[PDB]
């Protein structure tokens, strides 16, 4: 009956894990050679990343 | 020559003009005015156009076949369905890459053999296009191979029907048989309706050869199109079968003469005057 007024903090702890982005256009593993990789296969043009 | 991949690569890489290498002869004959139309054109242009196409006439410039072989081999990729449209120019760099990696004086023979292949097999695909039998031949005697050569009743119907089968897919070059699952089916044209179910036909008409609101729809749809391809004499008179074949092809030539009957009917009742609405529900309701 005499409860504090409170404030909520929410965090998550996801060890042992990689933060896999996969370079796929649906963000699915259909195979290990993607389909954005086949796009860019055969195309010999060099494309910065930032 | 609008389908053929070396056509259509001189319309996108050689000159519109008359150069003096593509066509050396074609403008001797007007450097040396023996052209029949206008043979003094070449002296009415000035120093500049004028010697500067005797020098290219009397030593001429080489030139790279390499873009022109390599662009034929491309546009027809494209063509046989083997590349997308719009991997035209991804694979076209890409052989290009290629050939010049490892250019030599074998490649450069072997591109201009294959330039060659590609005009027969750019041909030899629209011929059978047209004939339009090798996909279906191959997969309809696969079907009857799973069918029994023998059935108890009326053999003589059945294997003049099947022989009819065959005519379906050799005398109509867009219709094809495949297989899906179990079953074989029959389309009457590539992307369009009226599709049989031949592994459900031939066990409802198996039973059905010899008998003298018992047939499946799809089995009157395949007596539908087999009709016009079946003789009077190819199956019996008395036989069920045999008397709705020859019921199918009255339907046919009926529904071929109300067909010019509506184009008659309906021609007159717009000049005489009448409703078109009316005009054009009173005539299929005399005609069906």
């Amino acid at each position: 009956k005499t409860a504090v007024d409170s404030i909520t903090q929410k965090k998550f702890l996801c060890d042992r894990t990689l933060w896999r982005i996969p370079f796929s256009s649906n963000f699915m593993s259909m195979g290990a050679l993607t389909d954005l990789g086949q796009n860019l296969l055969y195309a010999n043009s060099a494309h910065a990343l930032d | 020559d609008a389908t053929d991949p070396a056509v259509r690569a001189a319309l996108q890489s050689q000159p519109s003009g008359l150069n003096s290498t593509d066509d050396w002869r074609q403008v001797m004959d007007r450097i040396m005015s023996l052209t029949a139309r206008n043979p003094d054109a070449f002296r009415q242009q000035p120093q500049a156009n004028r010697l500067s196409a005797i020098l290219e006439a009397v030593v001429p410039a080489r030139a790279n076949p390499t873009h022109e072989k390599v662009l034929a081999i491309v546009n027809a990729l494209a063509e046989n369905r083997a590349i997308r449209p719009d991997e035209a120019g991804l694979v076209y760099d890409a052989l290009l890459q290629r050939v010049a990696r490892y250019n030599s004086g074998n490649v450069q023979t072997n591109l201009d053999r294959l330039v060659g292949d590609v005009r027969e097999a750019v041909a030899q695909r629209e011929r059978a296009q047209q004939q339009g039998n090798l996909g279906s031949m191959v997969a309809l005697n696969a079907f009857l191979s799973t069918q029994p050569a023998n059935v108890p009743r009326g053999q003589e119907d059945y294997t003049n029907f099947v022989s009819a089968l065959r005519l379906m897919v050799t005398e109509t070059p867009q219709s094809e048989v495949y297989q899906s699952g179990p079953d074989y089916f029959f389309q009457t044209s590539r992307q369009g309706l009226q599709t049989v179910n031949l592994s459900q036909a031939f066990k409802n008409l198996q039973g059905l050869w010899g008998v003298r609101s018992l047939l499946t729809p799809n089995s009157r749809l395949l007596l539908l199109l087999i009709a016009p391809f079946t003789d009077s004499g190819s199956v019996s008179r008395d036989t069920y079968l045999g008397h709705l074949l020859t019921l199918y092809r009255e339907a046919i030539g009926q529904a071929h003469v109300d067909e010019h009957t509506f184009q008659e009917i309906t021609s007159v009742s717009r000049a005489l005057g009448q409703e078109d609405t009316g005009s054009l529900e009173a005539t299929l309701n005399y005609l069906l």
